[PDB]
This record gives structure tokens, C-alpha cells and sequence, in this order.
RNA sequence: ACGACCAGGGCUACACACGUGCUACAAUGGCGCAUACAAAGAGAAGCGACCUCGCGAGAGCAAGCGGACCUCAUAAAGUGCGUCGUAGUCCGGAUUGGAGUCUGCAACUCGACUCCAUGAAGUCGGAAUCGCUAGUAAUCGUGGAUCAGAAUGCCACGGUG
């Protein structure tokens, strides 16, 4: 690769709402969240995880109360 | 007005007479309590969906003699064409023309 | 904005539906003429046809929906300009 | 003088250089000052760095810089694709609080084009 | 990268066992990843080439190449020689890390998300899909945008036919719906 | 069926033009502190005190009052002190985003009000045009009808003048 031409790509950290960390080399600079990664969607495990934990939907929970 | 708003405003009327006692005292009471058993004041909530016209809010207040949704005076119970015409004939006690 | 103390307004009917739809599934797009209602997290998987006046437009609850209510995704007066 | 937010205060009083910096009004200004324990008429001027790296402390304890434009970014953008009732009133710069559109909607139409 | 050592160990014997390979240099490898952005606009504002190639740059970490117009259209009033679309071609580790960049912090942003097509195989064994907008990428922060805009991602393989390429991507954990 | 019932929508839209008002463009003012003088009216499926809670709108508890008694209800301009010292400002509050409270079966379209945050145009207005001869004009507050809730409108009242 030419060496000025191209923009800064390091090695940095990913965190995801889910726990699941990855070591992205990138140009971000920085470490960065995600509220949704690969293991955190419905489509690909199937699953639908409910860990809102961080997130709107719980809010509308603590907020109001309701029973099922 | 028409004849089906006089009947319309009399069922509203009629409904109200019975779920006003129903109302208040079961769901308006649970609503506002500061104990508010949050299982059971939920349950009426879904549990007020009596017939919309037995609120009390759906009366609008039509002149008694013919039926005007607009110039009403709640001390006589008539629109405004209507209460000038039967006080300008003093069937209305000590209502004369007002002066200062 | 409701009262919080009162909790947020469901329709019983709309409710009642719902909750057979969410324990088999898809079949078709649920229609509905309550706009008033706010959309529960259980509601959030199904497709909702809102009734707007005329038609019903069909809206799929998102997550970010949650809290609003139905009628806000589903538009009453046709606009397109006034010199088209 | 310079504060860690990007605005820089004015030198006149404390309440209003306060004020400058975007996303702190009057009471937040009155809040954090009077936590400062200083007295509020006091300028920039005749002033140490002993109380401007105070108020650094107490600052950034609320979430107030162009941060908070990115916040009502994303919250302008979250009506957007929600295809909302506020989002079409967002796209195509009409007022969202209900105001009437017939008359007197300028400062969302912007002036008129002929 | 990580998915570069996740292929030599498990992904090439995953394939010969299933499509009964006699030689490791017949299963399917991938040779490229080209993300084209195309314009168009550009012509009547070319800065906004300038804004659009940038974006390339934050997504891979390769400068971008301007392409041209290559003749001259009619239908689009361009003339050949008038720089329209940008181009970056990833090989080597560059393209496993945006690959794995792609497949675990991109793809599962785009909402409503409900699986990508194996519709879209070239006919022999190259994949392509089309994003519209760049901001599932983590690097693109919106307040900097000036627009939002489409990005063409091409995936080369050395696949004879689709279905060796519709395997080789499924078992990187391709979302095909 | 041009009759009758119901759910939702609309009467609230918006490239525009006009009428009538409210708020301003500020220093005879804005802001903070302390403090003074009204009149008139309403009230029982109502007016609702005191106390407590919440920055607040309000909530809880709970008297009194069908009223020259209780409640709404602290009038504001003004007075004294301090600051801002001619800036799109400590002017102006539009708009917008977040968080709320009340009423109502239900505040998305399409309510009112509170809190935080942003702080638009506007620096006195062309031809033209309106009201007013004294407690009047101008200004400042107050109440009522309509009304579950929804006044810058309307109908009344007083203060300065
Ligand atoms: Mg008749
Ligand atoms: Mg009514
Ligand atoms: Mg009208
Ligand atoms: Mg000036
Ligand atoms: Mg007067
Ligand atoms: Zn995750």
C-alpha cells in the first residue's frame, strides 16, 4: 500500500449491549458501543433476546408498571 | 334542531342516570388512589368500556323548547332567542332590561 | 400525554386480538380502527393496519415505535403541493 | 474566559457568560454557580483560575456541549424514519406542535418565495 | 484477521467434505470486495464527489479511486472523461477485516432487517448487494453527513457456479433469507 | 332514502391575499429583593381553606361555605434598593427537542398548563387607513358567561391618568 495516501487504521475496541467484545481494526480512533451486534439481532440466532438492559423499551417498563 | 338530536341527547341523558352511580365509585376512586393495587386499577381500565354516550361529558346543552346546541344560559335551560322572547313577555320572574 | 399514574390507554378489543395473533403468529395484517392506542412491546412483532379515514395503511411496529401511538403512523390528509 | 466548552464566555457577569455556552440557560447557570458557592454578580474579570477550573468540575457534570446537537440530531432523526406525524412535519419544514399552517406559520416556512 | 483463520481452519474442510473435493485448491476462495459508490450528481456538483469518496475512506481504510464516465451519455448529460462514481478494491487482510467489519457490526444494523437474497449470485458464483445508506457503518457519525447515499458491495469468489458460492458465504454465517 | 344508528376522519390542511387582535422591537425598560392601594363577580355532580409532598404545573389529607360570614384570591402598574449601559442585547419570545401535570372513555391528527434546553423575525413599519373631547384616550391588573377541559375573543370591574 502507498504509505500517506491512505487514512489511519488502527486496532480498536468494540463493545456491544450484549457483552460480546471484538478487537475491529478501523478508522474510527476509538472505542466504540454497540446497542446491536451479530449475536444480538432475532434474525440471526432466532432467539429474540430481551436484554434491553441499557435501552427505550425498558424505560417504557420501569416507567409503567403493568402486569401481563 | 332535528328530532334525532333531541332523541340523541335524551339517551345520553338516560345512559348517564345509570353508570353514574356505577362509575365513580368503583373505576374513578381506583384510578386516583394513592394504594393503587396495580394489577386491579389496570383490570378497570380495560374494564371502562361501558357505552361511550353514559359519560357525562358527551351532553351538550340544547335549549329545552327547541333544541339549540349554541347561545345556552344554564340559569334558564334556553338558548339566547328563546329567553329573550319569554323575558320580553315577564315569564321569567325579575328578569327586566339591565341598566347602569 | 397520559397521566403516567393512569398508565398508558389500550383498547380491550385491540388488546384481545393482538394477544391471539402473538401466540400464532403472522397470518395476515390485523386491521384496526382504534388510532387512539399506544403500541405495547408485546404488539411490537405483528404488522398493524391503522384505519385513517378512508383505508386502512398497514404499519409494521418497529422498537422505536413503542411508547407513540398508532394514528401518529398513519397520515389523514393527502398533501402533494398546491402547483403540481 | 475559555471553558472546556467550545463557546467561549463573555467577560460582563457570570449568570449570562454562563448562558452562552449552548445547551445551559438560566437556572442550570443559577444551579451550578450557586454550587460553586461564589457570589453570582462577579465577572470573568477580577476572577482567579481557582473558580473558572471549579465550574470545569461542575459543567461537565451536565451533558452540555454540541454533544447535545448531536442528541437532537438523532432525536430529529428518530422522528424522521419513523414515519411519523412530527417527521412529516419535519420534512417538509411545517410546524409539529399543531400550530395552524392557513396563516401565520413563517418562522417554519421561512419567507415567502413568490 | 480473524475470519481469514476461521477459513483455513474450518470452512475449507467443511466444503470438501460436503461437495467431495479431491484437491484443497478446489474449493472456493474469495479474491476481492469492491465497494462502488456511483454519484451521478456529481456532475452538477462535484465537491459533492469530494464528500462521497471521503466516505469510502472512513468505511475501508483505502483511499478510494474516482472513476469516469468512460463515453458520453445522452440519457444523463455526462461526456466521457467526467468523474462520477468512486471504487475501492479490497484484497488480502483489508478484506477479511472489513468482512468480518461487515458481517458482525454492519449488516445487523440495517432496520427491519429480514435477510439478504441468494438471489443475487452473478450466475457464477460472485455475490453483490446493495446498501442504501452509510450510516450502518460505525464510522460514519451523522452530524458530519452532508447526504446519505447508497453503496454497491461486490463479493469475488473463485466459485465455478452459484451453489458453491451460495455455501462458501453460508458458512461464513451469511444472512440469506 | 336527501330519513335513522355506529367507528374513524374532517370542520384545525396550505404555493398564497385580506380583516381583526395579542406580543414586541426596549433603559419612562428588563431583571432580583422588600413593600403599598382596589372594584366587580361567581360557587354545591360546585368554590375549595389550613397542613404535608413535589423546582413547578399539581397531588394527598381535609375544614368552612348555597354565602356582607367560607372559598376562589397574593391585584398589577406604583414605591425603595441593586444590576444590565445601547448590543439583535440580562430586548423579544417565536420555533424546536427532552421531561412532566390535569381533565376527559380517549390529548396522534387535534387541548390547556409546568420544568429543562435552543433563542427566529423584529431595532418603530410605503401608499393608505383607524379610534378618541375627560376620568376620555393610553396603560395595568381583576371577574364572569360559554364550559369536563380548552380565551390573545366577548361581556363586565377598578387603579394610574
Ligand atoms: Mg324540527
Ligand atoms: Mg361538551
Ligand atoms: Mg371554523
Ligand atoms: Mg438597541
Ligand atoms: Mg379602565
Ligand atoms: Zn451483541
Amino acid at each position: 500500500m502507498k504509505k500517506d495516501i491512505h487514512p489511519k487504521y488502527e486496532e480498536i475496541t468494540a463493545s456491544c449491549s450484549c457483552g460480546n467484545v471484538m478487537k475491529i481494526r478501523s478508522t474510527v480512533g476509538h472505542d466504540l458501543n454497540l446497542d446491536v451486534c451479530s449475536k444480538c439481532h432475532p434474525f440471526f440466532t432466532g432467539k429474540q433476546r430481551d436484554v434491553a438492559t441499557g435501552g427505550r423499551v425498558d424505560r417504557f417498563n420501569k416507567r409503567f408498571n403493568i402486569p401481563g | 334542531a332535528k328530532q334525532s338530536m333531541k332523541a340523541r341527547e335524551v339517551k345520553r341523558v338516560a345512559l348517564a342516570d345509570k353508570y353514574f352511580a356505577k362509575r365513580a365509585e368503583l373505576k374513578a376512586i381506583i384510578s386516583d388512589v394513592n394504594a393503587s393495587d396495580e394489577d386491579r386499577w389496570n383490570a378497570v381500565l380495560k374494564l371502562q368500556t361501558l357505552p361511550r354516550d353514559s359519560s357525562p361529558s358527551r351532553q351538550r346543552n340544547r335549549c329545552r323548547q327547541t333544541g339549540r346546541p349554541h347561545g345556552f344560559l344554564r340559569k334558564f335551560g334556553l338558548s339566547r332567542i328563546k329567553v329573550r322572547e319569554a323575558a320580553m313577555r315577564g315569564e321569567i320572574p325579575g328578569l327586566k332590561k339591565a341598566s347602569w | 400525554p397520559r397521566s403516567l399514574k393512569k398508565g398508558p390507554f389500550i383498547d380491550l378489543h385491540l388488546l384481545k386480538k393482538v394477544e391471539k395473533a402473538v401466540e400464532s403468529g403472522d397470518k395476515k395484517p390485523l386491521r384496526t380502527w382504534s388510532r387512539r392506542s399506544t403500541i405495547f412491546p408485546n404488539m411490537i412483532g405483528l404488522t398493524i393496519a391503522v384505519h385513517n379515514g378512508r383505508q386502512h395503511v398497514p404499519v409494521f411496529v418497529t422498537d422505536e415505535m413503542v411508547g407513540h401511538k398508532l394514528g401518529e403512523f398513519a397520515p389523514t390528509r393527502t398533501y402533494r403541493g398546491h402547483a403540481a | 474566559a475559555r471553558i472546556a466548552g467550545i463557546n467561549i464566555p463573555d467577560h460582563k457577569h457570570a449568570v449570562i457568560a454562563l448562558t452562552s455556552i449552548y445547551g445551559v440557560g438560566k437556572t442550570r447557570s443559577k444551579a451550578i454557580l450557586a454550587a460553586a458557592g461564589i457570589a453570582e454578580d462577579v465577572k470573568i474579570s477580577e476572577l482567579s483560575e481557582g473558580q473558572i477550573d471549579t465550574l470545569r468540575d461542575e459543567v461537565a457534570k451536565f451533558v452540555v456541549e454540541g454533544d447535545l446537537r448531536r442528541e437532537i440530531s438523532m432525536s430529529i432523526k428518530r422522528l424522521m424514519d419513523l414515519g411519523c406525524y412530527r417527521g412529516l412535519r419535519h420534512r417538509r419544514g411545517l410546524p409539529v406542535r399543531g400550530q395552524r399552517t392557513k396563516t401565520n406559520a413563517r418562522t417554519r416556512k421561512g419567507p415567502r418565495k413568490p | 484477521a480473524k475470519l481469514h483463520d476461521y477459513y483455513k481452519d474450518e470452512v475449507v474442510k467443511k466444503l470438501m467434505t460436503e461437495f467431495n473435493y479431491n484437491s484443497v485448491m478446489q474449493v472456493p476462495r474469495v479474491e476481492k470486495i469492491t465497494l462502488n459508490m456511483g454519484v451521478g450528481e456529481a456532475i452538477a456538483d462535484k465537491k459533492l464527489l469530494d464528500n462521497a469518496a471521503a466516505d469510502l475512506a472512513a468505511i475501508s481504510g483505502q483511499k478510494p479511486l474516482i472513476t469516469k464516465a468512460r463515453k458520453s451519455v445522452a440519457g444523463f448529460k455526462i461526456r466521457q472523461g467526467y468523474p462520477i462514481g468512486c471504487k475501492v478494491t479490497l484484497r488480502g487482510e483489508r478484506m477479511w477485516e472489513f468482512f468480518e467489519r461487515l458481517i458482525t457490526i454492519a449488516v445487523p444494523r440495517i432496520r427491519d432487517f429480514r435477510g439478504l437474497s441468494a438471489k443475487s449470485f452473478d450466475g457464477r458464483g460472485n455475490y453483490s448487494m446493495g446498501v442504501r445508506e452509510q450510516i450502518i457503518f460505525p464510522e460514519i457519525d451523522y452530524d458530519k453527513v452532508d447526504r446519505v447515499r447508497g453503496l454497491d458491495i461486490t463479493i469475488t469468489t473463485t466459485a465455478k457456479s452459484d451453489e458453491e458460492g451460495r455455501a462458501l458465504l453460508a458458512a461464513f454465517d451469511f444472512p440469506f433469507r
